[PDB]
């Protein structure tokens, strides 16, 4: 009866930790190496829901740098061409056209094509020297000559066809610009389509959420049952002492 | 406990309260509850504040966003919500710095 | 093309770069309200494929870059792309190397899994051991006892 009592208390204990740990879970455990299956399991829905998890931030990643490339000061390659823009008595030919028409904002930006993000310089002679110098730029900066406030339409062999339009570029060279959707030009309710990727993102951010709450809460009920069998397995599964102490 | 002498259980029950005297500090309701409750000749309010303790979690549960009865339950969703308020939060300083 | 000015062509040709070199120029008109899947800013050239005659640009070489008279009032600056759409000659170096990393991940990954076959082993002897002999273990030697 002595030798009983003295080892109850562990054994009662024991008890209490493993019932709440099988608990928590679905499952109710009965053996070490059903223990050790569990933790397979938990191994399992672990190395599955980082995957998702990480596959989910990437896709958010790309989601909030697109939303910042349409942020300032007009949404375009704002990355360099702030200072190209600036540095150069010259203002940004799609906030030139920021307040076009949505109806439009696709037609001049399919005619400007690969310049519509060029900036208007009337002289064109103040980044003849500077040119060399620049090594950190688009691989193809656009630059355009004329008055910055009051702008003449760039002329163009434009030639326009239903929802597009041709260009001859060069001698021998035609460039097709099929009427985009959302355009560069007319900024104004680019705006509110940035607003609708924040809207599409918000969704993600919340799955992303719930896949990093899963994967904590997998990561301390693996801790858990580590813990436990640190202070537990010495006892786990053996017989009822408070029965045979009352007999 | 059923195999631990009385004065080692007084010995616990002492420091969980001297616990208890900073956690409650902010609240008056249950702060007072406590003070009652260390009466020995009235041993049922001591459980009156435990169930004073879960019942007052319980209302404070925000159940808005929280529907877990049991306050042990809902850290996780408490967890959810500071991790969702952390991305929140970075999305509102981009903003800001915009 | 050659390695060397490859980038340079890229550059010159910007956007261009990607095109088709057609010297007809008749087929593309009546199909051009026609092309709806081809990209947006679609470049088509007329040029022999059997010999295409350089592109026309007016070009002045920069350090690494280049500035061509695109058309009347632009002026487009371009630098060198690395990796450039003309002289590719399949790149098949940067392919291999891309399979030399796979491969090491691949080697690393497979000595990981060893090691956790092996550390799994050792685990399940272990709980084989506190399975069958936690009862007895580490407790004293009874043969003293039985001879006292």
């Amino acid at each position: 009866i002595q030798s009983l009592t003295a080892r109850a208390p562990v054994w009662l204990a024991a008890q209490d930790t493993l019932n709440q740990l099988c608990e928590q879970s679905g499952e109710t455990l009965a053996s070490s190496n059903d223990v050790t299956e569990y933790m397979q399991q938990l191994l399992e829905r672990e190395r599955e829901a980082t995957v998702e998890r990480d596959e989910v931030a990437a896709q958010k990643r790309e989601l909030e740098k697109q939303i910042e490339r349409l942020s300032q000061p007009s949404g375009a390659e704002d990355s360099r061409m702030i200072a190209l823009a600036e540095r150069f008595g010259g203002v940004l030919l799609s906030e030139i056209y920021d307040d076009i028409t949505i109806d439009d904002a696709p037609y001049f930006s399919a005619l400007y094509g690969p310049a519509r993000h060029g900036i208007v310089v009337p002289d064109l002679s103040l980044v003849r020297p500077h040119l060399e110098t620049l090594e950190d730029c688009p691989e193809d900066l656009y630059l355009i000559e004329g008055d910055p406030q009051s702008f003449d339409d760039s002329v163009f062999n434009a030639e326009e066809q239903t929802n597009a339009v041709l260009v001859k570029s060069s001698d021998r060279q035609w460039r097709y610009s099929r009427y985009p959707e959302l355009p560069l030009f007319g900024r104004a309710a680019r705006e509110n389509r940035l607003e609708a990727l924040n809207l599409e993102r918000d969704a993600l951010a919340e799955r992303y959420a719930t896949l990093s709450f899963d994967v904590q809460k997998i990561q301390r009920a693996h801790q858990a049952f580590s813990q436990f069998v640190g202070k537990h397995l010495s006892v786990a599964f053996d017989t009822d002492p408070e029965a045979e102490i009352r007999e | 406990l059923a195999y631990m002498e009385g004065g080692a259980l007084r010995s616990m029950s002492d420091k969980a309260l001297g616990a208890l005297r900073l956690a409650v500090a902010d609240n008056e309701h249950l702060r007072d509850a406590l003070r009652l409750s260390e009466d020995p000749k009235r041993p049922e309010r001591k459980v009156q504040f435990f169930i004073a303790v879960y019942q007052h979690l319980r209302e404070r549960i925000r159940q808005d966003i929280i529907r877990t009865d049991d306050p042990v339950d809902a850290i996780e969703q408490m967890e959810i919500e500071l991790a969702r308020l952390t991305e929140e939060l970075t999305a509102r300083e981009q903003k800001l710095a915009i």
